[PDB]
Formats: C-alpha cells, structure tokens, sequence
C-alpha cells in the first residue's frame, strides 16, 4: 500500500526530496508516517515521523535541522525534503505507516521497498 | 535534578542525598498566603532535624545506629532491597513500622547518652 | 542494623497552598505574583510512573478561590452606583437603526444627584435592553438589579485582558507533570517529570466554548468523570484552532456625569453612524472539519454505528444558554445554534452567530454583588482562538449532544489536568550490616 | 532518546533447535517493544507486538517476553527458515510521552 | 506525661528529657493569632539550640564541659543534690548565676576550637 | 562590639567569632511588617546553619575540610593573608570563587560519609 519515489544521485551539498503514496487507505486518518533509513552494512536507523491528523512531527537527534518532514491529505502522500547531503547518508530509506490505535500503538505494520538515495 | 533518583535503586540512589536536602529550605491574595507558606516550611524543616538530633544522627546524610533489625519488619535479603528495590518501593514495604524504629531509636540514644557521662565522671 | 537515611527521594500525595508567579491596574493583580524564572527546569524521571486523576485535583480549588477573590478586591475602591436607582422615563432608539436591533437600545432620562446635596440634574444616556425592566405594566423604568443587589461601576483603569501567571510549589514540594500525549486525565501517566512551576495559565473565562487555551499536541481529546452519566460534563479539546472573529460595529461615544464629590458615572453618549448588530464570524469549512475530528473520537464509547447528533442548548438565562465572553471591556451573550446543528452517520464561507450585549453583569453567578461595565467609545474587533467545548448528553441508536455552560472550574481543569502536587518526605530507614 | 541494546550480533544454529536474541533498553519502555524480521532484498516484516503478541503473519515458532526495560525473542526451531536480520524496535519514547518516536538497536544476524 | 518528671528527684528526671524535648516544636480572631504565635515558637527553640551549639553541647542532652564548679554558686555535696532534690528547686537555688556560667562556657568553647585547629595545622 | 572586629586583621579577629554570631538570632503599620520581617530573618539563619551541615562543619566556628587551596583563588603566602589583611579585604578578594569552593566542599563530605559507613559495616 506504500509506494515510495524520488531516489537517485546527490552532488553532495545538494538537496533531495523523497516522496511516499499511499494507496488503498486515507492519510487522513489517524495514522503515522514515518521514515527510516537502512545503512549500507545494514545498520537500522530512524529518521522522523509525523502525525497525519495534525501534521505534528518528530526528528531523530542526529537530523540537527537537516531534514524536514510533512504530509498532505488531499494528495495522500508523505514527503522528506533531505538537505546538506553528504556521502555519509547514503542509504536505502522507506516509508512506513505505523497505528495510532490501542493495539499496535506506534508499531510499523505497512512497509513499502524502499528507495535508494546516493550522494 | 531534585527527584532525579526517584527511579534509582536505593544502593544507587543513596549517594546524592544532599540534592534534596539543599532544597527543603529554598494582607492582599498572594500576600498572606507567602508568609503562611514560609512560616510552614520551616515548622517541617525543624521537625525533621529535632528527630535526628534526638537518634544520635545530627549532622550526618548517613547514620549507623545500634538497634537490630526485627526481621518480621521484613525478611528481604541484603542483596535484594539494595540492588533491586527503588526507594518508593521500599517505603511502601516498611511504611507500618515507621513508629516502631522511631521509639526504638530513641531509647538507644538515651541509654547511650547516660553511660557516656558515667565513663566522663569515672 | 538499622540505618537512618536523610534526603531520600520519595513522596506522596499533599494538598499545600501553591502561590503565583508573573513573567513581567489589572484586574488579577498580576504584579503582585513573584517574578519567574527566565529558564525553569525540568528533570524527567525515568523508570517513574505515577497515579493522576483530573478529576479530584485540588489545585483547581485554588485556582477558582484566587480568581474570585482577586476580582473582588479590584472592585473595592470603585464608585458605587446607588443613585442610579432611579425611575428612569425611557423611550426607544429609532435614528437610523438596523431591523432586528430594533428594540435593543433605550433613550432613558432621569434625575440624578450632583456635586451639591442640594441641586440635581437632568440626565440622559442609552441603555441595552436586557439591563432594565418595565414597573409601570414614554414609559417607567429601573435598572434590573435594584431590587436585588448592589451595583458598583467597574474601575475604568482596569484592565481584564487574561495575563497568565505560573502556579509554584513551596519549599518542601514538587509538581509532577504528565507528559502522555495521550493521557486522559486519569490512572497511571507512563511519562512524569517535575517543574516547580506549571506554565502560564490565562484566567480565561467562558461557557460553552473554549476561547483562548492549549490545543492538544496530537489527537483530539475527550475527556470525563464518566462518559456513561449523563449528569456529567465531556470536556473536549481540539488539536487545532478555530478561528472566531467578533465585532461591535458601532461608533460610541461616552461622557460622564458628576453624580457627587470625587465621583462620576460614565454613561453611554449617542451613536455615530448607523446602529448595527454585534456578532461574531467562525470559519465554517474549519468549523466542519473540527466537528468530524470529533465525532470520530466520541464514536469509540458509543458503539460502531451509533449515530452521533449535535443539537443547541437548553432554555434558561443567557448566562447558561449562550456562549459568552469578555472581550475587549465589553459582555456579549452570542447565540451558539449555527454551530451545533447537524447528524453524523456511519460510514469560503462562514457561520455568523448573532450577538447581545450587557452591562450589569452578575461575574461568578452569585447574588448581591453586581458589576456595572462602563460603555467603550469607538469601535471594538476580537480575534480568538477556539480550543475546545463543553458538551453533555442529552439522556437508542442516535446519542445527542448538546454543548453547555457548566462551573467555572471546569474552565481551569481543562489545563490543570496534567499537574500534581506531592510533598517530600526525605527520612526513610532500612537494614544494612553497620553498627555504630 | 531511547537506546537499544540488542544482542548477540550473531546468532547460529545447527538445523533444527532453538536459538535466543535479546535486548536492552536504556530505560524502561514499559513492554512497548516489537520484533521485526528482515530478510535480504525487502523491509522489515513485523512478526511480534506489545512484546509478545504474534501479527498472525507468523507462526508459534517465534516466541517472546519481557517488561520494563529488558526482553528476549525465542525461536523455537531453526528448519532454514530464513537468514534474517532480526531488529529490536522500541515504540514508545518516554522522554517525550509519545509513539511518534522510535529506536531501532542493531540487528542480529541469524544462521542456519 | 510531659512534665511527668517534675515531682522526681534531679538523678531521677534526667533520664527522660527527651518527653520535653518533643514537645517544644509541637487575618481573623483566631486566624492571625495562630501566625503569631508560630513564629514566636519557632524563635524560642532556636535560641536555646544556638546556645547548645555555642558552648559545645549541640545534638546532645547531656553534655560535659570542662569548666570547674565555683563553689559559691552551692556548696552542696552532690549526693544532695542529685538524690534529695528536685528541678524546681535546684532552678531556684542557682538561678542568680545562670549568666556567669553560660559566659565561661562560651569562653571554654572558643578556646577549644583554636586550638583544635592548631593540632590539625601540624 | 558586634563589629568590633571589622578592622583586625584575619588572625585576630577569629577569635571573637561568637559574637556575630549571638546576634544573628536576636495589621497596622508596625504591626506586620515585624511578623514579616521575624520571618525572614529564622530563614536567613537557617540557610547558613545549613550549608554548615551539608560541608561538615555543624556546630563549629572554626573546622578543617579536606579540600585543597587551588592556589589560582589566591596566590598569597599564608603570612600575608592571616597577618597583614582585614575579612573585609579578603572577602573581595576571593568573592568570585565562593561558588567554586562550596561545591567542592559539598561532595567530599557525601564521599566522606559513606566511606565511613563502609568501615561500620566491616
Ligand atoms: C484571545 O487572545 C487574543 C490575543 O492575545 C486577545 O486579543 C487581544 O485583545 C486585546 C484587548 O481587546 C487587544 O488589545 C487592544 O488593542 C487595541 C488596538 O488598537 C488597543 O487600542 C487597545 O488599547 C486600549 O485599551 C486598553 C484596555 O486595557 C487600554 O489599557 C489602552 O490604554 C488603550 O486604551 C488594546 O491594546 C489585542 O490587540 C488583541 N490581540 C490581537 C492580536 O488583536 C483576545 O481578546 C483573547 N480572547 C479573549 C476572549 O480573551
Ligand atoms: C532505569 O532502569 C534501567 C534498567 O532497568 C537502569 O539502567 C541501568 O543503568 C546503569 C547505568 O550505568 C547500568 O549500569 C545498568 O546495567 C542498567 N541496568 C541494566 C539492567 O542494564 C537505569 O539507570 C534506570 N534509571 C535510573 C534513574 O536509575
Ligand atoms: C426583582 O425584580 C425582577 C423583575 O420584576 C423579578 O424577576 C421576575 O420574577 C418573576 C417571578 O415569576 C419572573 O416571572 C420574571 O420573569 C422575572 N423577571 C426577570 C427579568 O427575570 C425578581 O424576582 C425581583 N427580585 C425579588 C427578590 O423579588
Ligand atoms: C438563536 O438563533 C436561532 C436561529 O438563528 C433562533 O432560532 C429560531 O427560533 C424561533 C423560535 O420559535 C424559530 O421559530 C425559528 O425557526 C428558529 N430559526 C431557526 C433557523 O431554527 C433562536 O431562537 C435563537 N435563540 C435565541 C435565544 O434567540
Ligand atoms: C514522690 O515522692 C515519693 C517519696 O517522697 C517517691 O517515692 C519513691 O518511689 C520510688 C519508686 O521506685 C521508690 O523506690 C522510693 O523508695 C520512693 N521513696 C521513698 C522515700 O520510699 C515518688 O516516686 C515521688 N514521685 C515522683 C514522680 O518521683
Ligand atoms: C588598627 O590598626 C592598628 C595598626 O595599624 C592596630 O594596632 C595594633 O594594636 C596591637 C594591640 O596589641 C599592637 O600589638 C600592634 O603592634 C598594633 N599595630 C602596630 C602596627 O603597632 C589596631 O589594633 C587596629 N585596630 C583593630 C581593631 O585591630
Ligand atoms: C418601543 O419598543 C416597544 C416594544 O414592543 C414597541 O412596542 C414600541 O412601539 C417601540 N417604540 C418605538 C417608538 O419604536
Ligand atoms: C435621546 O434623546 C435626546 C433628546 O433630545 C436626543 O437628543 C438624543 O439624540 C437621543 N438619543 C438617541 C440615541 O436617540
Ligand atoms: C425630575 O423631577 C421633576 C419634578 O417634578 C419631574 O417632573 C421630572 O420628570 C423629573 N425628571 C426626570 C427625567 O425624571
Ligand atoms: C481513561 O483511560 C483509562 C485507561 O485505562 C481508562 O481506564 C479510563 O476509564 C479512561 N477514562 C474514561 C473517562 O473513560
Ligand atoms: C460513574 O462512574 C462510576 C465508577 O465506578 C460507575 O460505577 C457509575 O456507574 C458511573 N455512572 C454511570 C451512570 O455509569
Ligand atoms: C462576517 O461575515 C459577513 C459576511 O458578509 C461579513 O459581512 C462580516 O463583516 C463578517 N464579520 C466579521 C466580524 O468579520
Ligand atoms: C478573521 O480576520 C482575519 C484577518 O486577516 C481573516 O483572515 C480571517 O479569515 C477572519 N476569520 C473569520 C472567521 O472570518
Ligand atoms: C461538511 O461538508 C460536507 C460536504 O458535503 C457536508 O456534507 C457535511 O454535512 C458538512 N458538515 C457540517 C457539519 O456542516
Ligand atoms: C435551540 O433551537 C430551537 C429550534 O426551534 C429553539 O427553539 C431553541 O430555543 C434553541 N435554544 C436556544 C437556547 O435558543
Ligand atoms: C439547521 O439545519 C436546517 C436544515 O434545513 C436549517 O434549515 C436550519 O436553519 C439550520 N439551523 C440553523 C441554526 O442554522
Ligand atoms: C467615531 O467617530 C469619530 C468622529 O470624529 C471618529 O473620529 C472616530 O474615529 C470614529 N471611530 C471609529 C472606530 O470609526
Ligand atoms: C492560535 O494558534 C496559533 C497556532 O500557531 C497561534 O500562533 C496563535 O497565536 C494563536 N492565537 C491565539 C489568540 O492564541
């Protein structure tokens, strides 16, 4: 149900912008977007997420302002604008939606294939 | 941070008392109420101190005493209260006898008290 | 074997007086608080849960007991309106005045006390129709509350804008925060961490909506003593505002009038320009999308299907029927029925509410001790944010609601809900292998 | 701000038996903990919840428990079944008080 | 009982003093009195323990010093003192010295101290 | 004199350090601006009778830690300081590192005190 965009190269000190539909559910429910990145040698880390009811977001420590995250319900789709990119964030990030319900309560349970951004 | 080591097991948390103990002292609406809060404060602070300097503990974060624990207070191990218990934990566990150990405390330090002025006298 | 520990970090539940703190001729005597801290802080306290309850919180005691008591004082050295309990001959306004505004506004004259136990004078001045009855059933007139109470003229040099202030602690406690975004207001808070302070809190007041206070940071949030009784309030709080613009679209004047040694009355002059409605415009596609939020939240206590209704409120007094605010000096009483007005079923433009105006106001709805506002010249525009509503049930497949006035405290609950207050109890004892 | 901890880095087996993966958070998260499988070429698969409730994705081959702060994944019979990463994820920061917040410790390799 | 001790002789009362000593910290008509007099406690209980720290007794009941009886003050044998007689009347006996005693405990004190500090110097 | 010291120099004046010290404690319009003002003074008294407990110095005018002069504080020879220098002079010369020598005073005596509990313990 998750449909992710926008890899490819990065001069690095440029900007790239990733994007991630969804299809067969609304965004406009009570859902998280939230994306991660898979280090090359596997390493797992998470990025940010934001809330679609709201549009309220959360950044992982080491984003220090360089990436931002938002959503739109009338496009449903979730963007990550990536800026002052360097070699060092090459990674293969996905989308993922996690639940705002009691069960599952903040659990990844839709995953897309990811997409690979180089710099 | 004042209630930092509220989740610290009591082996680990016993060592940065004097973090709370700096803070206990720290006609109109919020006028009269300043002075009766103050006024208060103090009558706790002091309370606190008479019971110290009645058990023979004045001045000290840590004191030993000489009353034996009764077992049926608790009959935990050593190795158990100190290492995997926090501090609210274990006063919920004891909260029942706090007026027994206090009583006892103060008979022990009377009786001390006499005898150390009879060796003076000797 | 037993061993005394001073300063150990443990504690539970109290009830203390908290005193206020102002980050700095109003009328909450704001400058009389304790100037705050630039930077407070706040220690999270990991491996801590903590018990709350909403719903039992004394600090919201306090809080009324301060705002009524504050208001009071501001009014003591005030002028008394007593020589204004007067027959009043009075006449209608009909100088270029809009249809259904007809009726409002009163020409009344009278002969009041001067400066001179000996002289009087003829006096005129307008008033609002709500604020007088008729006694000869031009025609006799007195003002509605002299054969109830005392009336005393607001200070015209005291401001009612709701400058917060800081809740803090004494010596010897603590304030516990939850920081559950999810908390509902009762039972064990995951996420706790202490303040001295709380955050400023504005002494809004309001009935049926929320005008001026915090939106939740994530979901919409409902919130009750019960739900399932109908004899309680449901407290809900929006994660986003509302826009509201209110206007009072006519040009006042004011004068006043010596009615004896030291004092004056101030009394509404005469309109310039056309005599207009007052009201206020609320977003309508805003207003839709907020009511959906909601009911999508309210359907989890209610069934899967059931069908949710929102309806008007209850005859009574326009203090407990209509939406009402001080803004800008003056009272409004505005009709809230455009909001609430629809049924939701399972699976620009703008709403513009009609409004009425008083100046005898009973403040805390208490009898003996009312307040006159003196009339504002010029024009006056408010802007607000709506954060949240008051609702009840009205109480087998459709629930209805209805929005409500309700205490004042439950204006104050709703952003006291996160915060505790305990005391310190730093003796404990516990065995180890010491001896003196 | 929630770290975790997740141990060994890597697991093997003879086939058929068991192996165990564990995992340390730097707080307690009060069980809001999941255990997610990826295999070589896709994302993550979740296979357990709330610490030990299975996604019916999954059967009773994987196995798990724990609270607070502390909690292992069992599972019961190595039949070549994958050469997974497992991850340990925490799904609730109690520094902010929210889900919006995750941590994902290294994973473990699993041989068979 | 509080003063339970009074009808006791003197080496017979001292041995409870702790019942007294708990007992010491314990805009209307009755409103603003109660402020007043709160205060006023808590004033009285500091003095008395600010001279216990002064001549060296603080955290005790019972504290030797080292200043010698002048025997002028009483010239009684001390098997009559503390076997035959009570408090009260002891209070009146030697009450018109009180002040010349407490003087030469400051002194003691102080000298004390110094040289304490003299020893841990070298 | 209460301040009779203020012109001796810091060897000759802590010797009558009992005397500031015995002073510390000593709704109309002069009416409660003396309850207030009562108030505030028991709270100064016992913010610094405090810090004394806290560093280990309770019950003393004069007591050795064991924190070493860092010397960039003051780089004096003790002959200068205690012979030819005033506390009023002193207190400004050092002001700034008042801060800095309490915190360090603070946590030896917690280091302190649990090394002895240890002992007791053995
Ligand atoms: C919800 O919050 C909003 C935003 O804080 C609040 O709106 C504010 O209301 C105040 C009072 O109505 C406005 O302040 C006035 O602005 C006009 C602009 O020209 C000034 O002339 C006014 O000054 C006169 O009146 C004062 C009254 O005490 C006198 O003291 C002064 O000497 C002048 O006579 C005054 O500054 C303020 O501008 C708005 N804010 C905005 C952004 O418009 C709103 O009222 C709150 N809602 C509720 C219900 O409380
Ligand atoms: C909250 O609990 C966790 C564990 O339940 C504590 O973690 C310990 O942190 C110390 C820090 O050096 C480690 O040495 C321990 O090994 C950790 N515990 C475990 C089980 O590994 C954490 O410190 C606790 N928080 C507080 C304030 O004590
Ligand atoms: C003061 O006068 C008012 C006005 O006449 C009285 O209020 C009225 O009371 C009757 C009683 O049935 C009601 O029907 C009217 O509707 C009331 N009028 C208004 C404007 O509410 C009031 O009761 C009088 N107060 C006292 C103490 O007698
Ligand atoms: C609040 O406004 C509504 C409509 O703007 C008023 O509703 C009207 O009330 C009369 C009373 O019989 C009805 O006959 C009309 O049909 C109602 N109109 C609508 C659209 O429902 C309502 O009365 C106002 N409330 C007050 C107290 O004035
Ligand atoms: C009141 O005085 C009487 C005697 O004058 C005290 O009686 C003494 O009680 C003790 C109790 O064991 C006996 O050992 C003594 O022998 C008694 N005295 C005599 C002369 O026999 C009595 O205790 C006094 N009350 C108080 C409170 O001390
Ligand atoms: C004020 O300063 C003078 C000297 O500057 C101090 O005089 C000293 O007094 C003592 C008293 O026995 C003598 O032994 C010293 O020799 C004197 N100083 C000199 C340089 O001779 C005087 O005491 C000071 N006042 C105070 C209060 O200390
Ligand atoms: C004044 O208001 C009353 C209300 O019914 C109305 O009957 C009367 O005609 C009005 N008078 C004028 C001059 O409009
Ligand atoms: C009230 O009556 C007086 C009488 O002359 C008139 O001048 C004044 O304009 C009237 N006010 C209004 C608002 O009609
Ligand atoms: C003032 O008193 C006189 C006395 O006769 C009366 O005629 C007049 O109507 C009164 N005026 C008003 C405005 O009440
Ligand atoms: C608030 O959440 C707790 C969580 O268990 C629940 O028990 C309680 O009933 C909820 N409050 C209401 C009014 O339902
Ligand atoms: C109100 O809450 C109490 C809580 O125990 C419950 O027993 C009671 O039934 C509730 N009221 C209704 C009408 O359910
Ligand atoms: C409310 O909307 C109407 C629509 O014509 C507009 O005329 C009026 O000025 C608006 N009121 C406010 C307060 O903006
Ligand atoms: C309130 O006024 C502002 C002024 O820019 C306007 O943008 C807003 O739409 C108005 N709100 C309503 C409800 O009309
Ligand atoms: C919200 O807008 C939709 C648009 O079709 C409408 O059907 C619905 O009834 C509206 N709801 C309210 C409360 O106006
Ligand atoms: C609510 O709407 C109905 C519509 O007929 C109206 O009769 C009733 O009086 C309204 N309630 C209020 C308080 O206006
Ligand atoms: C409520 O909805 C009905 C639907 O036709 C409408 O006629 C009525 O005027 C609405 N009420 C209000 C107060 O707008
Ligand atoms: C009201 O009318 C006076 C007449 O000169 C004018 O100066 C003033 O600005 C007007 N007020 C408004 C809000 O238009
Ligand atoms: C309404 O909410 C927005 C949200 O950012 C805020 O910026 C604005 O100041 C708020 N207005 C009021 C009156 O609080």
């Amino acid at each position: 149900q998750l449909v992710e965009s926008g890899g490819g190269l990065v001069k690095p000190g440029g900007t790239l912008t990733l994007t991630c539909k969804a299809s067969g559910f609304s965004l406009s429910d009570s859902y998280w977007m939230c994306w991660v990145r898979q280090a090359p040698g596997k390493g797992l880390e998470w990025v940010a997420c934001v809330f679609t009811g709201n549009g309220k977001a959360y950044y992982a420590r080491w984003v220090e302002g360089r990436f931002t995250i938002s959503r739109s319900t009338s496009l449903n789709t979730a963007t990550l604008q990536m800026t002052s990119l360097t070699a060092a964030d090459t990674a293969t990030y996905f989308c993922a939606r996690g639940d705002y319900d009691d069960p599952l309560d903040g659990v990844a349970t839709l995953w897309g294939p990811g997409t690979l951004v180089t710099v | 941070g004042f209630l930092g080591a509220a989740g610290s097991t009591m082996g680990a948390a016993s060592m940065t008392l004097t973090v709370q103990a700096r803070n206990l002292l720290s006609l109109t609406v919020w006028g009269i109420k300043q002075l009766q809060a103050r006024v208060l404060a103090v009558e706790r602070y002091l309370r606190d101190q008479q019971l110290l300097g009645i058990w023979g503990c004045s001045g000290k974060l840590i004191c030993c005493t000489n009353v034996p624990w009764n077992s049926s207070w608790s009959n935990r191990n050593l190795s158990e209260i100190w290492d995997n218990m926090t501090w609210l934990q274990w006063d919920k566990e004891i909260s029942n006898y706090t007026q027994i150990i206090y009583g006892l405390l103060e008979e022990s330090q009377n009786q001390q008290e006499k005898n150390e002025q009879d060796l003076l006298a000797l | 074997w037993v061993t005394v520990y001073y300063g150990v970090p443990v504690w539970k539940d109290a009830e203390t007086t908290l005193f206020c703190a102002s980050d700095a001729h109003n009328v909450w005597a704001t400058h009389a608080c304790v100037p705050t801290d630039p930077n407070p802080q706040e220690i999270h306290l990991e491996n801590v849960t903590e018990e709350f309850n909403m719903w039992k919180n004394n600090m919201v005691e306090q809080m009324h007991t301060d705002i009524i008591s504050l208001w009071d004082q501001s009014l003591k050295p005030c002028v008394k309106l007593t020589p204004l309990c007067v027959t009043l001959q009075c006449t209608n306004v009909t100088n270029n005045i809009t249809d259904d505004m007809r009726g409002e506004l009163k020409n009344c004259s009278f002969n009041m006390t001067t400066e001179l136990r000996d002289k009087k004078q003829k006096v005129y001045s307008l008033f609002y129709r709500l604020d007088v009855v008729q006694i000869n059933e031009n025609k006799e007139y007195r003002l509605i509350n002299c054969n109830t109470s005392a009336i005393t003229q607001a200070c015209p040099k005291v401001s009612f804008e709701p400058i917060p202030i800081h809740y803090c602690a004494p010596a010897g406690f603590a304030i516990l925060k939850c920081k559950d975004k999810k908390f509902n207001g009762t039972g064990p808070c995951p996420s706790v961490s202490t303040v001295q302070c709380t955050h400023g809190i504005k002494p809004v007041v309001s009935t049926q909506l929320l005008l001026n206070g915090s939106l939740a940071e994530e979901e919409v949030m409902i919130r009750s003593e019960n739900i399932t009784n109908n004899a309680k309030n449901i407290l809900v709080q929006f994660n986003t505002p509302v826009q509201i613009n209110c206007t009072r679209p006519n040009n006042n004047t004011r004068k006043s009038i010596r009615i004896g040694p030291g004092q004056a009355f101030y009394a509404t002059g005469d309109i310039i320009g056309d005599i207009r409605q007052a009201h206020c415009n609320v977003s309508k596609a805003t207003w839709n999308e907020t009511l959906g939020k909601v009911v999508k939240q309210l359907r989890k206590h209610f069934g899967n299907n059931t069908i949710i209704r929102f309806a008007n409120s209850s005859g009574g007094d326009l203090e407990v029927t209509t939406h009402s605010f001080n803004c800008g000096g003056e009272f409004f009483y505005c009709n809230t029925s455009g909001l609430f007005n629809s049924t939701w079923i399972s699976n620009n433009d703008s709403i513009t509410l009609p409004c009425r105006i008083k100046q005898i106001i009973n403040m805390w709805q208490r009898i003996g001790q009312a307040m006159y506002a003196p009339p504002i010249q010029g024009v006056i525009r408010c802007v607000s944010n709506i954060t949240g509503l008051i609702l009840t049930r009205d109480g087998s497949t459709t629930e209805t609601f209805r929005p409500g006035g309700g205490d004042m405290r439950d204006n104050w609950r709703s952003e006291l809900y996160k915060y505790k207050v305990v005391k310190i109890e730093p003796l404990g004892v516990a065995p180890t292998r010491c001896k003196r | 701000d929630i770290v975790m901890t997740q141990t060994p880095s890597s697991v093997s087996a003879a086939v058929g038996g068991t192996v165990t993966i564990n995992c340390q958070a730097s707080e307690s998260i009060y069980s809001g903990l999941a255990w997610y499988q990826q295999k070589p070429g896709q994302p993550p698969k979740l296979l357990i919840y709330r610490a030990s409730t299975l996604t019916s994705g999954v059967s009773s081959r994987f196995k798990g428990s724990g609270s607070g702060a502390r909690f292992t994944l069992t599972i019961n019979d190595l039949e070549c079944a994958d050469a997974a990463t497992y991850y340990c994820q925490s799904c609730y920061d109690t520094t902010i008080g929210t889900y919006g917040s995750w941590a994902f410790g290294g994973g473990t390799e699993v041989v068979v």
